[PDB]
């Protein structure tokens, strides 16, 4: 699941 | 900021596996 990367902190998400 | 993303949240107390254990099956 890839729910702690993007929804907790938009760092490796957003920012990614 | 990984490490500290999958196991901060939930894992703040817990060994950090979650780090490559649940999030290393896709960055893998």
């Amino acid at each position: 699941v890839a729910r702690g990367w993007k929804r907790k902190c938009p760092l490796f998400g957003k920012g990614g | 900021k990984y490490e500290i993303t999958t196991i901060h949240n939930l894992f703040r107390k817990l060994t950090h596996r979650l780090f490559r254990r649940n999030f290393g099956y896709t960055l893998r």
